[PDB]
C-alpha cells in the first residue's frame, strides 16, 4: 500500500535500468570532458570520480528517490556537455584546496570542540 | 558682435592678475572664468560665485596650493573643503559661512583634515572592548 | 646621480601617460552601473578626464565592479579580469562589490569582490553618487601618480 | 583624559589598549591608532550643577525637539544631586 | 498661533504644460 | 472608521462569491474549497490531479476567459505532510478579474506541467523546481534557472540555511575559483521579535 | 553544425549580466537560450528574515530604474494586508513620483535601445533630464535613486517647501526634449529599417506567454492597469493609453514616447491638484509618530520603540497586488502568518516573461535584430533574477 | 481612453508623391537629423568643473555616518540599540556597560560601511539624534579595512562634521 | 497508477546537505519556555526544532 | 600561548590558526604559494616588500580582512627587519636572486641578509625561523650561488640555533624558471646540452610539495633544529628530462652537445643584460650539476608529504608552451620519461 505515485519507475528494476543508462552516458562523456575543459586529470580519474559519485547513493531503496537522483544526474550531464559549466565547476568535485579533515577521535580532540 | 566676445576674453585674462595668473588658473583648474570672491578659507581656499552662470557653475572654489602638510598645486580633491564651505559649495544653503557662521563648540575640529587614505595617518580598525575571560594565574612559589 | 634623475623623469612621464588615459571596461552588474552611466552623462562627462569606455578587456585598463557579484558570475568576472593586459586596475564601487552589502548573508553572493580580484579603490555607497565615483577615479589617478617602477628597477 | 600605556599606546575612553604580548599591535606599525581625544566622561564632569527651587525638575537636553525625550528628576535626596539619565546634567535644590 | 505652512501649488493654478508632439514641416517642395 | 480604515466593496465580494460557487459546481471532481478574502480576492483550492483540467476550463470557458497567467510560485510549509503549496495567479481581461488557484504536493510527487495550457509557466515551473525541488511532469526543458551550475539543494526551502553551505573565492595555487565550506567573519544575528501578547483575536486558534 | 556563441554577460548589448547562448547559421539566429541567475541574490529568503519595514529597501533594488514604483507596489500589498488607508496627500505624492519614475524608466529604456542600435547621441541629451529628476528624488528623500520614500503607511516625509515649483519648471520644458528625441529617431529611415517588422508578436501569443505593459499594447491589446484596476488616485487623472498596430519594435518605441507625453500630462494634473494634510496614516501602531511627539508623549515613545525594534504585526493572509510599473505589470504575492515578519514574498516581474519569450520573438532574425529585440523588451535583470 | 500611434495613411496625390520622392532621393529627414545635432553643437554644455564645481545637494542628503554630542561635550548615544535592531543590513554592532560614573554608554559601536545600504533608517530610529548620516560622500579608501568604522572613527567624524550636521538638522527637523 | 512503495521515507540524498551536517547533528524538538520577564503566553503555542550549538570565536579584526 | 594566539575555528579563511608569520621573499615564485597556504588556514601574514606595491597586488586576496599586512623593508637595514619581525612567532626566509645585480651580489642575498634576519629575529624573541637553502649547497662548489648558500646556512645556524633549514632541489611549477628554461630554448632552434645531458641527474620537486612541507614544519614541534632535504620521487638524466619536457610541449626536440667553455661564454654574453638575464654562467653550472643524494636528512615523508611525480603536474606548466594544434591534448598521452633510480 502506502499509496504513492511514481515519477518514472514502478519498481527498483526499472530504476536500476535508468541508473545503468545514465552511468553509460557519463562514462562515454568523461574523455570528451577532459579534452574540452583542458583538465589536468586523467580519464581514469574522471571515471573513478563518476563511480564514486554514483556509489555515494548506493543505499537508496526508494524508486522515486532513485528517479529523482537520475533526473539530477541527467541535468548535470546535460550541463557538462553543453559547456554551461566551466572548469571551476568540474574541478569542484575533487576539492583540491580543501585540507583533509581527520576522522579519528584523537585528532578531532586536538583540533577543537566539534565531533 | 565677435569683437565684444574677444574683448571679454582679454578682460578675462586681464582680470586674473596678468598673463601668469591667467596661465596658473588655466593649468590649475582648466577654467579661466572671473567671479565675485565670496570668501576665503583658513586653509587658503578661495570661494567665488557668479549667479549668471547656470545652476552648477554658479559657485566654485580655487583650492589652496598648500594644505596641512602636502603640496596641492596639482594634487587637489574635493575632500579639502571644510564643512562650512562644504555646505555652501554643494548648495545645501544660500548663506555663506562668512555671513552665517556655524555654531561654536569646543569639541569641533579647529583644523580640517582631508582624505588620509593611503597614508601613515590612515584609519586602522580595531576592537574597542576589553578582555572577556580572565585566566587563572598559577602561584609563583613551588608546591613542594 | 644622472641615472637616478633620468629614471625619475621617465617614471613621471609614464605615470602621467597612464593616469591621463584610463580606459574602463564597459561592464556593469547592478544598480551601481546606473550611477556609472551618470558619470559619463554630460553633467560629469568622464570623457573630459581622458576616461573612455571600451568593451574589450584587451583594450581596457580599469575594471569597475559596479554591482553585486554572485557566485554564478564570479568565474566570468575573474576571467575578464585575467584578460586585461597589464598594467590593470580594479575599482570596487558600491556596498555589494565592497563587502556584499544588503546581500552579505546570502547563499548566492560573494562577500566582496576582493575575494576574487585584487582591488585598488573602494568606493562606498549604495549606490555611490556619480560624484563619489568620480572622486574615486581621481583618487586612482593620484595612486598611479605615486608609482615608481623605474626607480625600483634602477635600485634593485 | 587621554593617557598612554606602558607600551606608549594611547588608551581610549573605553580603556582598551593592546597588551605587551599581543601581536595585534602589528596592525598599527607604519600607521596610527585612531583615538578620539574628547573624553565625554570628563567633559560632562566639568558642567556646573544647576540649582533650582523645586522638588521636581525637567530636562530635555536643550533645543526642544533637538534634544532628548523630556524626563522629570526628583530632588528630595540632599546627600546627592539629581542626574539626568539622558544628558548627564546635574540638578539640586538650594541646600545649606 | 501660527498657521499651517506646507508645500502647495500657488493660488489659482500653475501655468499650462505642453505635451503634444511638435514636429514642424520645415522644407521646400 | 472613516479616515484611516480601508473601505469595503460588497458588490465585488458578492460577484466573486457567486463565481466561486459557479466554478465549484462545474468541476466537483477537483475543487476542494472556495474562499473569498476580505479584500475581494477569490481563491480556489483543488486536488493536484485537476491542475490541467481546472486551468484549461478557467482559460477557455466563455464565462471565465482567464487567458493570462500573472505568475506561478510555491510556498513551503514544513509542518504539513504535503510540504509545498503551488499557487497560480490568473487574470481575465474580458471580465477584468483575478483568480487564485492553489494545490499541494510533497518532495517526491510530481505535478503536471501546464506549459500546454499557458506558455508563460515554462520558466515559472523551472524556477519552482530550482528553488523548492518540485518536479513537473512532461516539462519541455526542466533544469535550474536561478542557481549556480552544480549547486546542490534548494534555497527557498525552510530547512535550507540563509547563507547556504559553500562560498566561493579565487585560489592562486590552482589558479581558479573554488568552492569551500562557509565560514563567516560575523555570524548573522538571529533576533526574537515575536511579542508574547496576542495581537489579533479574530484569528485565535482553539486551545486544542 | 550551428555556431554556438556566448552573448554576454560582459557585452555592451547584454544590458546586464545575461548569458545569451545563441545557435547561429551564419548570422541568422537558429536558437536563443537566455541563461539568467548571474544577479540572483536570494532576495526573497532575505525578505523572510526581515520585518516589513526592513524589507522595503529590497524593492528599491529589484528594478533599479523604477524604484518608487517598486516601493508603491509593496506598500499597496502591505496596506491591503493591514486593512488601513494612506491619506490623500500621500496618494497624490505617490502618483506624482510614480509618473516621474515612469519618465525616468522610459528615458533609460528608449536611449539604451537607441544606443544598442547605434544612435548614441540621444542618450546624452536625455540623461541630463534624468539627472534633474534624480535631484528631485534626492531633495525629497536624501537619495538620488534608492529613496525608500514610499512606505506601507504613506510617505516618509512631506515635500520640502519649494519642490513643487521646481517640478513645474522641469515639466514645462521636457516636451521639447521629447520632440528633439523624436526628430532624431521617429522618421529616420535607418531607425525604421532597424525597428519596423522586427520582433513581431501576435496578440494571442502575447497574452499566452504572460506579456504585460507595452509588449501587449504594441500588439493592439487595450489593457492598462491604471485604467482597468486603478490604485491611489489614478481614477482622478486624465490620460490616453497609446496603442500599437503591428506588434513590432517600431510600434513599441512609439508607444513609449507617447507614454512619456501622457506622464507629463498626469504630472501637470498632479501638480495642480495636490491637497493639504498629513503624509502618513494617522495610526501610530502602523506609522511612526513625529519626533516632537516621540520626545514629549509616553505613548508616542512606546510606539516609536516598538515600531523600530519589532515592527507592526500584519494579520494573517495572502495577497497578490499588482501595479502598472513602467516595464509592465509588477506584482507581489505576500503571505503573512500574523507576526511582524513576512512569511513569504514572491515577486512577479514582467521582464521574466518577456525574456522567456525572447526566443519566440527572434525566429527568422539576425544578430542585430536580436540586439534590437533585447532592447525593445526593456529588461533589467535585478527584477528578472531577484 | 486610448489613441493610436501608427494608424495613419499617406496621401496619394501627385504633389505628395513628388514630395516623398524628393525625400527618398535627396535625403531630407537625414538633413533634419544633421540639423538637430548641429543645433546642439552651438549650445552651452551642461558639464561642471569638478572638483572645483560640485553637484547640488539637500539637507536630507544621506552620507557618511557620525556620532554626535550634546553641547556640553557629552555623547548623545545612550546604547538603546534601536539603530542596531532596525538596520536592514545588520551593519551596526553595539556593546554597552555602565560607565565609571554610572552612565549608560557604549563600549563598542561599529558600522560596517561595506554592509551599509545608506538607507537612513538608523537616524530615524535614534531617539536622541546620536547617529546621523552626515553630508560627506568623498571618503573612498584604498583598502577594505579602512571602511570598518569603530566608535573612535565615528566620534571623530562627528567632531569633524558637527558644524555642518547641526545646520543640516536645523533646516530639516521640522519635516521629521 | 500506484506502485506500493514499502520503505520508510528518506530524502537526505536529495536535500544537498553535506553529510557532516546530517550525521553529527542533534536537533531539539520542544515548546519554548515562557520568558519569565513577561506574562504573555503567545510565544508558547507552537513547537520548535533547533540545532545544537557549535563553536563561536572572536574575529581577529574588530573582534 | 597568549590567549589571542589560541587556534580557533575549522581551519578556514575566517579562522585563527595561532600563527603570526613574517615571510621574507613573499613576492617570488615560492612566496606566493607559502602566503596562500598560510592565509588559507587564517594566519596573520606580514609581507615585507621592497618592490612596487603593484607587484604585491596578487597577494591581497590570499587572506581575510586584516590578515595580510604589507610593510616596506630594506635588506641592508636592520631597524627595518626589527620593525617587520617585532610581533611574529614565525619568520620564514625566502630571499634570493638567481643572478647577481649591481647592488646585491650572491653573498649579500645569501649570507648577509639571511644572517641579519636570523640575528634580528633571535633578538626580537621570534620563536621559529625557517631558512631555505639549496640541496647542492657546498663550500667548494663550482657555482658561487651554492657556495654562498652553504655559507649562509652556517651563518643562520650560528645566529639562530633552533632554526629549521630546508634544502629543496629544482622546484618546478607554473612560474618556475627550471621548467621554463628548457621550454625557452626552443625559439633558438636547437637545445644546447653539455655532454648532451648524459652526465647529469636531476630530482625535481613540486612547488606545492615545498609549500606544504614548510607549512607542516611550522606546525611540527620536533622540527625545530632539523635540516630537511625536499626532493621529488624520481631521478632523471638531464637528456631524458629535457626530452620529456619537449614531448609534453609537443615541440620538436633537437639536442646537440655544446662544450663547457662555449656554454660559459654564452652565459657571460647573456649576463650583460640590464634586465633579468635569460641565462648566466652560474645558471649554466647549476643546470649541468647532478643533484646530491643525502639519505641521512629527513625528507618530505617525515613531514607527512607524499611527493608529487613530475608526470602528474608537467602538463599544467607546459600546456602554455604548446601551439594551438596540440592545446587540447590529454595528460596521459606522452609516455613518462625514463628514471635512473638506483
Ligand atoms: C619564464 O622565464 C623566461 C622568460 O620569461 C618570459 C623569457 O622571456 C626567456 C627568454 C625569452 C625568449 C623568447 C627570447 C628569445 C628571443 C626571440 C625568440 C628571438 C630569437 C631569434 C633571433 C634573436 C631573431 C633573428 C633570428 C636569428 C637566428 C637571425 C627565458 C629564457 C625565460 O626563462
Ligand atoms: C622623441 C620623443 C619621444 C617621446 C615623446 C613623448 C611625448 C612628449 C612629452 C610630453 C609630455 C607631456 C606630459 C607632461 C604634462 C604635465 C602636465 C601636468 O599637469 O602634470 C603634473 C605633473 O607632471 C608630471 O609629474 C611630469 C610630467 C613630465 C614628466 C617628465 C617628462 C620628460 C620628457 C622626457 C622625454 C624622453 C623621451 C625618451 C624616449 C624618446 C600634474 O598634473 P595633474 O595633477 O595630473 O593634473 C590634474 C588635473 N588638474 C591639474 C586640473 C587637477
Ligand atoms: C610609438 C609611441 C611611443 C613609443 C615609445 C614610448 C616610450 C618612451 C617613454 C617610455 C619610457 C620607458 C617605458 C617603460 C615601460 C617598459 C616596461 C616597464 O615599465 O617595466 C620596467 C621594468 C621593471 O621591472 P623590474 O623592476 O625589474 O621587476 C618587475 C617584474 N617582476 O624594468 C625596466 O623596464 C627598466 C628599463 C627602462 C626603460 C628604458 C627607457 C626607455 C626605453 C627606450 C624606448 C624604446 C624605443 C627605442
Ligand atoms: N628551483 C627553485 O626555485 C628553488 C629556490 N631555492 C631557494 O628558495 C628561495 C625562494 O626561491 P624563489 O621563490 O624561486 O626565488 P624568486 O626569485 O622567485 O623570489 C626571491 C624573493 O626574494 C626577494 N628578494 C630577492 N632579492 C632581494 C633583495 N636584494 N632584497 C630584498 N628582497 C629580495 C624577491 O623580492 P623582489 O621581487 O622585489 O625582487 C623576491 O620576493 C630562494 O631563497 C631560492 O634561492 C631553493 C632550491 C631551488
Ligand atoms: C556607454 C555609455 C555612454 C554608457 C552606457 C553604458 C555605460 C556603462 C555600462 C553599460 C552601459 O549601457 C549598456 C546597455 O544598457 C545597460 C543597462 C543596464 O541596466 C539599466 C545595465 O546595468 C548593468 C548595463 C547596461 C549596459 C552597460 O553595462 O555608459
Ligand atoms: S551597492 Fe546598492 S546600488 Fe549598488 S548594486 Fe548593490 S544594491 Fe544596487
Ligand atoms: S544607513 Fe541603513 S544600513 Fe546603514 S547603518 Fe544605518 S540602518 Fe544600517
Ligand atoms: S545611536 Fe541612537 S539608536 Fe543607536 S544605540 Fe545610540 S541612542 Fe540608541
Ligand atoms: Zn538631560
Amino acid at each position: 500500500g502506502t499509496s504513492v505515485k511514481p515519477i518514472f519507475s514502478r519498481d527498483m528494476n526499472e530504476a536500476k535500468r535508468r541508473v545503468r543508462e545514465l552511468y553509460r552516458a557519463w562514462y562515454r562523456e568523461v574523455p570528451n570532458t577532459v579534452h574540452l575543459f583542458q583538465l589536468d586529470i586523467s580519464v581514469k580519474q574522471g571515471r573513478d570520480k563518476v563511480r564514486e559519485m554514483f556509489m555515494k547513493n548506493a543505499h537508496v531503496t526508494d524508486p522515486r528517490v532513485v528517479d529523482l537522483l537520475v533526473i539530477k544526474g541527467k541535468m548535470e550531464l546535460e550541463e557538462t556537455i553543453n559547456v554551461w559549466k566551466q572548469r571551476t565547476h568540474i574541478m569542484r568535485f575533487f576539492h583540491e584546496t580543501e585540507a583533509p579533515r581527520p576522522t579519528d577521535f584523537l585528532s578531532k580532540f586536538y583540533v577543537g570542540h566539534d565531533p | 558682435e565677435l569683437v565684444q566676445v574677444l574683448r571679454r576674453g582679454l578682460q578675462q585674462v586681464s582680470g586674473h592678475g596678468g598673463l601668469r595668473g591667467y596661465l596658473r588658473v588655466l593649468f590649475r583648474a582648466n577654467d579661466v572664468r572671473v567671479g565675485t570672491l565670496v570668501g576665503e578659507d583658513k586653509y587658503g581656499n578661495k570661494y567665488y560665485e557668479d549667479n549668471k552662470q547656470f545652476f552648477g557653475r554658479h559657485r566654485w572654489v580655487i583650492y589652496t596650493t598648500e594644505m596641512n602638510g602636502r603640496d596641492t598645486f596639482w594634487d587637489v580633491d574635493g575632500s579639502m573643503v571644510p564643512p562650512e564651505w562644504h555646505r555652501w559649495l554643494h548648495c545645501m544653503t544660500d548663506d555663506p559661512p562668512t555671513t552665517k557662521p556655524p555654531t561654536a563648540r569646543k569639541y569641533i575640529w579647529t583644523n580640517h583634515k582631508f582624505n588620509v587614505s593611503g597614508t601613515p595617518q590612515q584609519y586602522v580598525p580595531y576592537s574597542t572592548t576589553r578582555k572577556k575571560i580572565q585566566e587563572w594565574v598559577p602561584p609563583s612559589t613551588p608546591y613542594k | 646621480s644622472r641615472g637616478e634623475y633620468v629614471v625619475a623623469k621617465l617614471d613621471d612621464l609614464v605615470n602621467w601617460a597612464r593616469r591621463s588615459s584610463l580606459w574602463p571596461m564597459t561592464f556593469g552588474l547592478a544598480c551601481c552601473a546606473v550611477e556609472m552611466m551618470h558619470m559619463a552623462a554630460p553633467r560629469y562627462d568622464m570623457d573630459r578626464f581622458g576616461v573612455v569606455f571600451r568593451a574589450s578587456p584587451r583594450q581596457s585598463d580599469v575594471m569597475i565592479v559596479a554591482g553585486t557579484l554572485t557566485n554564478k558570475m564570479a568565474p566570468a568576472l575573474r576571467k575578464v579580469y585575467d584578460q586585461m593586459p597589464e598594467p590593470r586596475y580594479v575599482v570596487s564601487m558600491g556596498s555589494c562589490a565592497n563587502g556584499g552589502g544588503y546581500y552579505h548573508y546570502s547563499y548566492s553572493v560573494v562577500r566582496g569582490c576582493d575575494r576574487i580580484v585584487p582591488v585598488d579603490i573602494y568606493v562606498p555607497g549604495c549606490p555611490p553618487t556619480a560624484e563619489a565615483l568620480l572622486y574615486g577615479i581621481l583618487q586612482l589617478q593620484r595612486k598611479i601618480k605615486r608609482e615608481k617602477r623605474l626607480r625600483i628597477w634602477y635600485r634593485r | 583624559g587621554v593617557r598612554t600605556s606602558p607600551t606608549g599606546e594611547k588608551v581610549t575612553h573605553t580603556g582598551q589598549a593592546y597588551d605587551d604580548g599581543d601581536y595585534r599591535r602589528v596592525r598599527f606599525s607604519d600607521r596610527q591608532k585612531e583615538v578620539n581625544e574628547n573624553f565625554a566622561i570628563d567633559l560632562i564632569a566639568e558642567q556646573p550643577v544647576s540649582e533650582v527651587g523645586s522638588r521636581v525638575i525637567s530636562c530635555d537636553g536643550g533645543g526642544g525637539a533637538l534634544g532628548h525625550p523630556r524626563v522629570y528628576i526628583n530632588l528630595d535626596k540632599e546627600t546627592k544631586t539629581g542626574t539626568c539619565g539622558y544628558c548627564g546634567l546635574q540638578f539640586r535644590q538650594p541646600h545649606h | 498661533a501660527s498657521k499651517v505652512k506646507q508645500d502647495m501649488p500657488p493660488p489659482g493654478g500653475y501655468g499650462p504644460i505642453d505635451y503634444k508632439r511638435n514636429l514642424p514641416r520645415r522644407g521646400l517642395s | 472608521t472613516r479616515p484611516t480604515i480601508r473601505p469595503r466593496n460588497d458588490v465585488v465580494h458578492k460577484q466573486l462569491s457567486a463565481f466561486g460557487q459557479y466554478v465549484a459546481e462545474i468541476l466537483p471532481k477537483y475543487v476542494q474549497q472556495v474562499q473569498v478574502s476580505c479584500f475581494n480576492e477569490l481563491e480556489i483550492f483543488i486536488h493536484p490531479d485537476g491542475v490541467i483540467p481546472v486551468l484549461t476550463f478557467l482559460r477557455d470557458h466563455t464565462n471565465a476567459q482567464f487567458k493570462s497567467l500573472a505568475d506561478l510560485t510555491a510556498v513551503d510549509v514544513p509542518t504539513r505532510q504535503n510540504r509545498f503549496e503551488i499557487v497560480y495567479n490568473l487574470l481575465s481581461l474580458r471580465f477584468n478579474s483575478r483568480i487564485r488557484v492553489k494545490t499541494y504536493t510533497d518532495e517526491l510527487t510530481p505535478i503536471e506541467s501546464s506549459v500546454t495550457v499557458y506558455k508563460a509557466a515554462n520558466w515559472y515551473e523551472r524556477e519552482i523546481w530550482d528553488m523548492f525541488g518540485v518536479f513537473f511532469a512532461n516539462h519541455p526543458d526542466l533544469r535550474r534557472i536561478l542557481t549556480d551550475y552544480g549547486f546542490e539543494g534548494h534555497p527557498f526551502r525552510k530547512d535550507f540555511p540563509l547563507s547556504g553551505y559553500v562560498e566561493l573565492r579565487y585560489d592562486d595555487e590552482v589558479k581558479r575559483v573554488v568552492a569551500e565550506p562557509v565560514e563567516l567573519a560575523q555570524e548573522f544575528r538571529k533576533f526574537d521579535l515575536n511579542s508574547p501578547w496576542e495581537a489579533f483575536p479574530a484569528y485565535r486558534q482553539p486551545p486544542e | 553544425s550551428n555556431l554556438t556563441l556566448n552573448f554576454g554577460p560582459q557585452h555592451p548589448a547584454a544590458h546586464g549580466v545575461l548569458r545569451l547562448v545563441m545557435e547561429l547559421s551564419g548570422e541568422m539566429v537558429r536558437k536563443c537560450d537566455p541563461h539568467i541567475g548571474l544577479l540572483h541574490r536570494g532576495t526573497e529568503k532575505l525578505i523572510e528574515y526581515k520585518t516589513y519595514l526592513q524589507a522595503l529597501p529590497y524593492f528599491d533594488r529589484l528594478d533599479y530604474v523604477s524604484m518608487m514604483c517598486n516601493e508603491q507596489a509593496y506598500s499597496l500589498a502591505v496596506e491591503k494586508l493591514l486593512n488601513i488607508q494612506p491619506p490623500p496627500r500621500a496618494q497624490w505624492i505617490r502618483v506624482l513620483f510614480g509618473e516621474i519614475t515612469r519618465l525616468l524608466n522610459h528615458i533609460m529604456a528608449v536611449t539604451t535601445h537607441a544606443l544598442d542600435i547605434g544612435a548614441m547621441t540621444p542618450f546624452f541629451w536625455m540623461f541630463e533630464e534624468r539627472e534633474k529628476m534624480f535631484e528631485f528624488y534626492e531633495r525629497v528623500s536624501g537619495a538620488r535613486m534608492h529613496a525608500a520614500y514610499i512606505r506601507p503607511g504613506g510617505v516618509h516625509q512631506d515635500l520640502p517647501l519649494g519642490l513643487l515649483d521646481d517640478i513645474y519648471e522641469f515639466s514645462k520644458n521636457f516636451s521639447f526634449r521629447i520632440d528633439e528625441l523624436e526628430e532624431m529617431l521617429t522618421n529616420n529611415r535607418i531607425w525604421r529599417n532597424r525597428t519596423v517588422d522586427i520582433g513581431v508578436v501576435t496578440a494571442e501569443d502575447a497574452l499566452n506567454y504572460g506579456f504585460s505593459g507595452v509588449m501587449l499594447r504594441g500588439s493592439g491589446i487595450q489593457w492598462d492597469l491604471r485604467k482597468t484596476q486603478p490604485y491611489d488616485v489614478y481614477d482622478q487623472v486624465e490620460f490616453d493609453v497609446p496603442i500599437g498596430s503591428r506588434g513590432d519594435c517600431y510600434d513599441r518605441y512609439l508607444c513609449r514616447v507617447e507614454e512619456m507625453r501622457q506622464s507629463l500630462r498626469i504630472i501637470s494634473q498632479c501638480l495642480n491638484k495636490m491637497p493639504p494634510g498629513e503624509i502618513k496614516v494617522d495610526d501610530a501602531k502602523v506609522s511612526p509618530p513625529k519626533r516632537a511627539e516621540m520626545k514629549t508623549s509616553m505613548e508616542s515613545l512606546i510606539h516609536h520603540f516598538k515600531l523600530y525594534t519589532e515592527g507592526y504585526q500584519v494579520p494573517p493572509g495572502a495577497t497578490y497586488t499588482a501595479i502598472e510599473a513602467p516595464k509592465g505589470e509588477f506584482g507581489v504575492y505576500l503571505v503573512s502568518d500574523g507576526s511582524s515578519r513576512p512569511y513569504r514574498c514572491k515577486i512577479k516581474a514582467p521582464g521574466f516573461a518577456h525574456l522567456a519569450g525572447l526566443d519566440k520573438m527572434s525566429k527568422g532574425h539576425m544578430l542585430a535584430d536580436v540586439v534590437a529585440i533585447i532592447g525593445t523588451q526593456d529588461i533589467v535583470f535585478g527584477e528578472v533574477d531577484r | 481612453t486610448y489613441k493610436f500611434v501608427n494608424m495613419r495613411e499617406p496621401s496619394m496625390d501627385m504633389k505628395s508623391v513628388t514630395d516623398r520622392a524628393a525625400q527618398t532621393l535627396l535625403w531630407t529627414e537625414l538633413v533634419r537629423g544633421l540639423g538637430m545635432t548641429l543645433s546642439y553643437l552651438f549650445r552651452e554644455p551642461a558639464t561642471i568643473n569638478y572638483p572645483f564645481e560640485k553637484g547640488p545637494l539637500s539637507p536630507r542628503f544621506r552620507g557618511e555616518h557620525a556620532l554626535r554630542r550634546y553641547p556640553s561635550g557629552e555623547e548623545r548615544c545612550i546604547a538603546c540599540k534601536l539603530c542596531e535592531a532596525v538596520c536592514p543590513a545588520q551593519a551596526i554592532t553595539i556593546e554597552a556597560e555602565p560607565r565609571a560614573d554610572g552612565s549608560r554608554r557604549t563600549t563598542r559601536y561599529d558600522i560596517d560601511m561595506t554592509k551599509c545600504i545608506y538607507c537612513g533608517f538608523c537616524q530615524e530610529a535614534c531617539p536622541v539624534d546620536a547617529i546621523v548620516e552626515g553630508p560627506n560622500f568623498e571618503f573612498s579608501t584604498e583598502t577594505h579595512e579602512e571602511l570598518l568604522y569603530n566608535k573612535e572613527k565615528l566620534l571623530n567624524n562627528g567632531d569633524k562634521w558637527e558644524a555642518e550636521i547641526a545646520a543640516n538638522i536645523q533646516a530639516d527637523y521640522l519635516y521629521r | 497508477q500506484l506502485i506500493a512503495v514499502d520503505e520508510k521515507l528518506d530524502i537526505t540524498t536529495l536535500t544537498g546537505v553535506p553529510e557532516e551536517h546530517i550525521k553529527t547533528r542533534k536537533v531539539r524538538i520542544f515548546v519554548p519556555a515562557r520568558n519569565n520577564m513577561q506574562s504573555g503566553v503567545n510565544n508558547t503555542k507552537k513547537w520548535k526544532m533547533e540545532f545544537d550549538t557549535r563553536e563561536r570565536w572572536e574575529n581577529p579584526l574588530m573582534g | 600561548l597568549h590567549h589571542a594566539l589560541i587556534p580557533h575555528g575549522k581551519g578556514g579563511r575566517s579562522s585563527v590558526s595561532g600563527i603570526v608569520a613574517t615571510v621574507f621573499g613573499a613576492t617570488g615564485f615560492l612566496g606566493r604559494y607559502v602566503v596562500n597556504h598560510l592565509g588559507r588556514m587564517g594566519s596573520q601574514v606580514i609581507v615585507p616588500y621592497r618592490c612596487e606595491p603593484y607587484d604585491t597586488m596578487h597577494l591581497r586576496p590570499m587572506g581575510d580582512l586584516g590578515q595580510i599586512i604589507f610593510m616596506e623593508w630594506n635588506g641592508k637595514d636592520k631597524d627595518s627587519i626589527r620593525k617587520v619581525v617585532e610581533h611574529s612567532n614565525v619568520v620564514i626566509n625566502l630571499v634570493g636572486r638567481e643572478w647577481e645585480t649591481k647592488n646585491f651580489d650572491f653573498e649579500d642575498v645569501f649570507v648577509k641578509i639571511p644572517h641579519a634576519i636570523a640575528q634580528v629575529s633571535k633578538e626580537a624573541g621570534v620563536e621559529k625561523l625557517i631558512h631555505i637553502s639549496h640541496l647542492n649547497a657546498d663550500i667548494k662548489s663550482p657555482s658561487r650561488y651554492l657556495r654562498s648558500k652553504a655559507v649562509g646556512e652556517k651563518e643562520v645556524r650560528a645566529a639562530f640555533p633552533e632554526a629549521t633549514i630546508i634544502k629543496p632541489s629544482d622546484i618546478f611549477g607554473r612560474e618556475d624558471r627550471f621548467l621554463n628554461y628548457f621550454a625557452s630554448m626552443r625559439w633558438f632552434g636547437g637545445v644546447p646540452l653539455i655532454s648532451l645531458g648524459k652526465e647529469t641527474v636531476k630530482q625535481p620537486v613540486y612547488i606545492v610539495d615545498v609549500s606544504k612541507g614548510i607549512i607542516n614544519a611550522i606546525k611540527d614541534p620536533d622540527a625545530k633544529g632539523k635540516t630537511f632535504a625536499f626532493v621529488g620521487p624520481n631521478r632523471y638524466l638531464l637528456f631524458d628530462l629535457v626530452q620529456y619536457i619537449f614531448a609534453v610541449a609537443y615541440r620538436p626536440f633537437l639536442p646537440y652537445p655544446l662544450p663547457h667553455f662555449a656554454y660559459r661564454w654564452v652565459g657571460r654574453l647573456f649576463e650583460v643584460s640590464p634586465f633579468e638575464p635569460w641565462t648566466t654562467r652560474d645558471k649554466v653550472e647549476r643546470v649541468h650539476m647532478s643533484d646530491m643524494t643525502l639519505p641521512h636528512l629527513p625528507g618530505l615523508e617525515d613531514l607527512g608529504i607524499q611527493a608529487t611525480p613530475l608526470e602528474l603536474k608537467a602538463i599544467e606548466v607546459l600546456r602554455r608552451h604548446r601551439t594551438y594544434r596540440w592545446l587540447t591534448s590529454e595528460m596521459e598521452d606522452v609516455k613518462p620519461a625514463k628514471t635512473v633510480n638506483i
